[PDB]
């Protein structure tokens, strides 16, 4: 078979989710499902009936319905955003493999407004923070912007967009930009608006200094 | 297509005598021979199969041996209980051959038969034809000729006799003679003859009557 | 436990059917050589009919083409249709099994079925006490023209066996049948001799008739 | 290579044994080894108490031709073996079915072969063997035992069945058409019309190559192509203990279930096995039989996976100008 | 117990012939499928195929058919990704996993290698890392701390172990600047230790 999944599932709060991925080789066979995390090595969650390996939490359970095959997760916190995929006895070859493409996952939280620690204080202020985050993203992303000169950036600047951390599940996020110091000691000002202040937590501080 | 004969056609013997009854194929049929025992009245009793071999719970004086064509089974040591008739069966083909069966009587020392005299009942009487039975109870010689009485004259219609089979247990038979007269006949009649009846033990004269 | 009982048999006008049955308890039926052997009043066995577990079926040349020899799993039931009945086939049949370990013999028998072609109508036993005479220890009850063959005479419901003596059934002169059972006892005070059941066969009547002393 | 799959050959002592019925399928492949399979077929058919197979088992089988590609295979199944696994029924013969001349039928005592819609056994009684004709069974002295050799046994033609995918009612149309359009000349076959004829000779011997595909009759093909694919399914691996024998059904069941049992290289591929740390005594070992594998055909331009498949000897009946 | 470990990456010259390996150990390394998926950056997981070392069977994706090639060594319980032609399209991460089965009914990757990182980088690699980093003011949320960090590929690997006093959370990670990247992180736990001292740092570069 293929065993289609759902390219992605909608954010399903604290509720259940019914990861689900369908195929011909699911009538006679399970499907294993393992999850990845972004930046980490798949980890088998599911491999039987509804056999679990230890140390998966019990929330996962594994269902079969003909021709379809479901990985449910009860209680769905920030740990279960990950990519899940399926894979199963291949129908045509009993010595193969087929795989899933993958499912997404999506899970609320909880905003913060935790700055980047210490921009690497130089003797020459090349230039502050002034950047906006998109830590913690309430729904969808709104992304923030950069201005020189209160307009849309065109200097080179380094994009800190930071996957999810395990440690703080928050997708904590930092930025900034190096420019020799030569050039900023001209111009001031330097504002970014995150436009998301309430959830993004916009910790853009003022500079006005060259 | 297999013809299976026992050429004892009827035996007689004492108790705890050797009795053997000799059953012949007219083709091979190895050794798949059974012999059968049947009690009067009842289903045929597996007595022995492979024409060899005694079937569990049959006592051990029975015993089959031969093959081939010829076949023999053996009685050791006869028992009263073992009066029966004997069959041979053939297993060798689907038409299950049986052989006509082999009738073994008892022989034992002679006994004085007990006679009863029965007139006709009540209901007999109304219905129109009243019968008169004579029973003859526990005597070995099954000869036991019995002319009926009716005014010291012979009578050969009506007289109905039936005799049992030979007991299981002493041997004895026991036989029952009954005439069935006409209510004008049976009126008209009111003494009886009580002549001489016959019997192996020297009884001639015994027999009873009734008046009325 | 392990048993097979008949039904099915009795009185057949000549050129008609009947389909004697065989129910079996403890034994498949489908799984063994099942046959059906007959013997005629006063003579020998007779083979009838065999069928293997495999199903083959096999039937004595007299039979040919009008015996039926079937098994039905349901119920575990060995039946024998009989048709274009005669007077040759009044016989009492039994279904035995014939056991493969045994050489195929016929190790397990049926109580028997006997079944009667004749063209005369059933009657019932119309029973008479025989009371013991002064002159001479025996009861004894009479069964006077009953036409079927098959008459049981058990004395105090099967209580009473000492000195039973049921005498076979004879041909009466007008066609009919006649049995002429006894016990011989002694003295009993008016105990178990008397005040107890006679007689019972095909038709539904079960004649108690009581023997009392003149 | 041509031995036993997985148990060796029967050593009967009491010809009266009853033959007892196994769930487990290594169960059944063990008794299909010992020819339990054939004695119980002549015990239900022939009126036979005893065994047949004794010292030899279903290897020393005798075959007609002599020469057998198939019996060089052990895991390839004949009819007989198919019949005990539930996968086809060997028939009784009646007095229609024909006697195919060549085949030495003298002595045996059970012999079978493949009829054009389906397949027939004759047998014979206790104490009793086929003549050199094989039309009748007269009495042998020879096999009074009760406990024969396998040579007494003869199966006939070169054939392997095996699982089939079944194929349409016009599909089986198709290759019956292209069967007839092969074998223009032929008119019955076994008694059954294979082309409309009027006017035929007296019935022949006809070697033929034939698959049966689960209909009415089979698919009798002159030029056909055929290829074996080993699959790597369940039923091509049996388990047994290394002396005890074949597996019970509760055991074979885990095993091919669980991954934990030991096997073989095909085995541990296909299902996985956890050799070392032994949780019982001896564990049981699933190990794959020797086919070549399952046949696909390829006739009339569809490939199908027949039931059966072989080159046998059947009896055909030519069209008479 | 049972481990497979990759190599931690592998950089080589586009089109060059490469090979890349998964040793296991914990186990008869031959009575294991090993299956080969491969993860684009930013993208989603794509198997290969799976690798029995016991007599070195392979059954493939047909995606992946010619593109790649399995080999096994069984003395060494190892399994061998070649290509023959890097090609530039193979910069991706590449896991093995020994897969396990369960009879006819269960095949599960029970066990993950952590991966290896293949990329035809066209260019070149080095890593300086140093900066003084004095203690000063700056403030509120945002304490003080050391950060250094300067490399063209991604071995980061930087395992100073600190947290209670400066520099010890956990790394930032990675920013394409043109063929360069960022620097690490420096939260502190509690601010009143914004003075802080200079760690050990431990940086490697395997590149
Ligand atoms: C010869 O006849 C045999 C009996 O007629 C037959 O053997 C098997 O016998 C058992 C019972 O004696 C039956 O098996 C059935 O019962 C089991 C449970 O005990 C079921 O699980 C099975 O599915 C089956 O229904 C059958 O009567 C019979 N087995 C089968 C599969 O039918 C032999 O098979 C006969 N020999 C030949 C060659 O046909
Ligand atoms: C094999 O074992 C013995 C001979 O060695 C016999 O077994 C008896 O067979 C009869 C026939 O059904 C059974 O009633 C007995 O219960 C069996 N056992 C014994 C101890 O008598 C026979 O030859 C063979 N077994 C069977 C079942 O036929
Ligand atoms: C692994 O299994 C194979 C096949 O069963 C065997 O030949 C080999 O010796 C085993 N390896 C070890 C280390 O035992």
């Amino acid at each position: 078979s293929e065993l289609t999944q759902d390219p992605a599932v909608s954010v399903a709060l604290g509720q259940t989710v019914r990861i689900t991925c369908q195929g011909d080789t699911l009538r006679r066979h399970y499907a294993a499902w393992y999850q990845q995390k972004p930046g980490q090595a798949p980890v088998l969650v599911i491999y039987d009936k509804n056999t679990r390996p230890s140390g998966i939490p019990d929330r996962f359970s594994g269902s079969s319905s003909g021709n379809t095959a479901s990985l449910t997760i009860t209680g769905a916190q920030a740990e279960d955003e990950a990519d899940y995929y399926c894979n199963s006895r291949d129908s045509s070859d009993n010595l193969h493999v087929v795989f899933g493409g993958g499912t997404k996952l999506t899970v609320l939280g909880q905003p913060k407004a935790a700055p980047s620690v210490t921009l690497f204080p130089p003797s020459s202020e090349e230039l502050q923070a002034n950047k906006a985050t998109l830590v913690c993203l309430i729904s969808d992303f709104y992304p923030g912007a950069v201005t020189v000169a209160w307009k849309a950036d065109s200097s080179p600047v380094k994009a800190g967009v930071e996957t999810t951390t395990p440690s703080k599940q928050s997708n904590n996020k930092y930025a900034a930009s190096s420019y020799l110091s030569l050039t900023p000691e001209q111009w001031k000002s330097h504002r970014s608006y995150s436009c998301q202040v309430t959830h993004e937590g916009s910790t853009v501080e003022k500079t006005v200094a060259p | 297509d297999i013809q299976m004969t026992q050429s004892p056609s009827s035996l007689s013997a004492s108790v705890g005598d050797r009795v053997s009854i000799t059953c012949r194929a007219s083709q091979t049929i190895s050794t798949y021979l059974n012999w059968y025992q049947q009690k009067p009245g009842r289903a045929p009793k597996l007595l022995i199969y492979g024409a060899s071999s005694l079937q569990s719970g049959v006592p051990s004086r029975f015993s089959g041996s031969g093959s081939g064509t010829d076949f023999t089974l053996t009685i050791s040591s006869l028992q009263p209980e073992d009066f029966a008739t004997y069959y041979c069966q053939e297993s060798d083909s689907p038409s299950f051959t049986f052989g006509q069966g082999t009738k073994v009587q008892i022989k034992r020392t002679v006994a004085a038969p007990s006679v009863f005299i029965f007139p006709p009942s009540d209901e007999q009487l109304k219905s129109g034809t009243a019968s008169v039975v004579c029973l003859l109870n526990n005597f070995y010689p099954r000869e036991a000729k019995v002319q009926w009485k009716v005014d010291n004259a012979l009578q050969s219609g009506n007289s109905q006799e039936s005799v049992t089979e030979q007991d299981s247990k002493d041997s004895t038979y026991s036989l029952s003679s009954t005439l069935t007269l006409s209510k004008a006949d049976y009126e008209k009649h009111k003494v009886y003859a009580c002549e001489v009846t016959h019997q192996g033990l020297s009884s001639p004269v015994t027999k009873s009557f009734n008046r009325g | 436990e392990v048993q097979l009982v008949e039904s099915g048999g009795g009185l057949v006008q000549p050129g008609g059917s009947l389909r004697l049955s065989c129910a079996a308890s403890g034994i498949i039926v489908s799984d063994n050589y099942m046959s059906w052997v007959r013997q005629a009043p006063g003579k020998g066995l007779e083979w009838v009919s065999v069928i293997y577990t495999g199903g083959s079926t096999f039937y004595a040349d007299s039979v040919k083409g009008r015996f039926t020899i079937s098994r039905d799993r349901s119920k575990n039931t060995l039946d024998l249709q009989m048709n274009s009945l005669s007077a040759e086939d009044t016989a009492v049949y039994y279904c035995a099994r014939a056991l493969g370990a045994y050489d195929y013999a016929f190790d397990l028998w049926g109580q028997g079925n006997l079944v009667t072609v004749s063209s005369a109508s059933t009657k019932g036993p119309s029973v008479f006490p025989l009371a013991p005479s002064s002159k001479s220890a025996a009861l004894g009850c009479l069964v006077k023209d009953y036409f079927p063959e098959p008459v049981t005479v058990s004395w105090n419901s099967g209580a009473l066996t000492s000195g039973v003596h049921t005498f076979p059934a004879v041909l009466q002169s007008s066609g009919l049948y006649s049995l002429s059972s006894v016990v011989t006892v002694p003295s009993s005070s008016l105990g178990t001799q008397t005040y107890i059941c006679n007689v019972n066969h095909k038709p539904s009547n079960t004649k108690v008739d009581k023997k009392v002393e003149p | 290579d041509s031995g036993p799959i997985i148990c060796a050959g029967p050593i009967h002592s009491n010809k009266s044994a009853d033959i007892p019925h196994l769930l487990g399928y290594s169960e059944k492949i063990c008794q299909i080894d010992r020819l339990i399979h054939v004695s119980s077929w002549l015990r239900n058919h022939s009126q036979f108490q005893g065994y047949v197979g004794q010292r030899g088992g279903r290897s020393q089988v005798s075959y007609y031709p002599a020469e057998n590609s198939y019996s060089r295979w052990s895991g390839l199944l004949s009819p007989c073996d198919a019949d005990w696994l539930g996968m086809l029924v060997v028939k009784k013969a009646k007095g229609s079915d024909m006697i195919v001349p060549g085949p030495s039928y003298k002595g045996k005592v059970f012999f079978e072969r493949p009829t054009f819609d389906g397949y027939v056994g004759w047998g014979c009684g206790s104490g009793k063997s086929r003549t050199e004709s094989g039309e009748l069974c007269s009495s042998d002295s020879g096999t009074s035992s009760g406990l024969l050799p396998s040579n007494r046994v003869l199966w006939i033609g070169d054939v392997a069945c095996q699982p089939m995918t079944p194929i349409p009612e016009e599909t089986f149309l198709e290759l019956k058409s292209f069967s007839q359009s092969e074998f223009p000349d032929i008119c019955k076959i076994d008694g059954i019309v294979f082309n409309q004829c009027e006017g035929e000779s007296l019935p022949q011997p006809f070697d033929v190559a034939w698959m049966d595909v689960g209909h009415s009759h089979k698919i009798i093909m002159r030029e056909h192509k055929t290829k074996w694919v080993q699959e790597s399914s369940s039923k091509d691996f049996v388990c047994y203990k290394e002396g005890t024998g074949p597996c019970s059904e509760s055991e074979e069941k885990t095993c091919k279930t669980s991954g934990s049992c030991r096997g073989d290289m095909q085995f541990c591929k296909v299902a996985g096995c956890e050799h070392g740390e032994e949780a019982s005594e001896a564990k049981c070992r699933c190990s794959l039989v020797h086919k070549p594998g399952e046949v696909v055909v390829s006739y009339g331009g569809m490939r199908v996976r027949p039931k059966c498949y072989g080159f046998s000897r059947m009896m055909a009946t030519l069209e008479v100008n | 117990e049972v481990q497979l470990v990759q190599p931690g990456a592998e950089v080589k010259k586009p089109g060059e012939s490469l090979k890349i390996s998964c040793k296991g150990s914990g186990y008869n390394f031959s009575n294991n499928w090993i299956g080969w998926v491969r993860q684009m950056p930013g993208k989603g997981l794509e198997y290969m195929g799976i690798i029995y070392p016991g007599d070195s069977d392979t059954r493939y994706n047909p995606s992946f058919k010619g593109q790649v090639t399995m080999s096994a060594d069984r003395s060494i319980s190892t399994a061998y990704l070649q290509w023959s032609s890097l090609k530039a399209s193979d910069t991706a991460i590449y896991y093995c996993a020994r897969l396990y089965r369960r009879g006819w009914t269960t095949d599960a990757f029970d066990i993950w290698g952590q991966g290896t990182r293949v990329t035809a980088s066209s260019a070149s690699t080095k890593g300086p890392s140093v900066f003084p980093l004095a203690p000063s003011s700056k403030g509120g949320t945002a304490a003080l701390g050391c950060l250094v960090k300067d490399y063209f590929p991604e071995p980061v690997t930087v395992s100073w172990n600190s947290g209670a006093l400066t520099s010890g959370v956990h790394t930032f990670p990675a920013v394409l600047q043109s063929s360069g990247l960022y620097s690490l992180s420096s939260v502190v736990t509690v601010p009143s230790s914004s003075l802080g001292t200079q760690t050990y740092i431990c940086n490697v570069n395997h590149k």
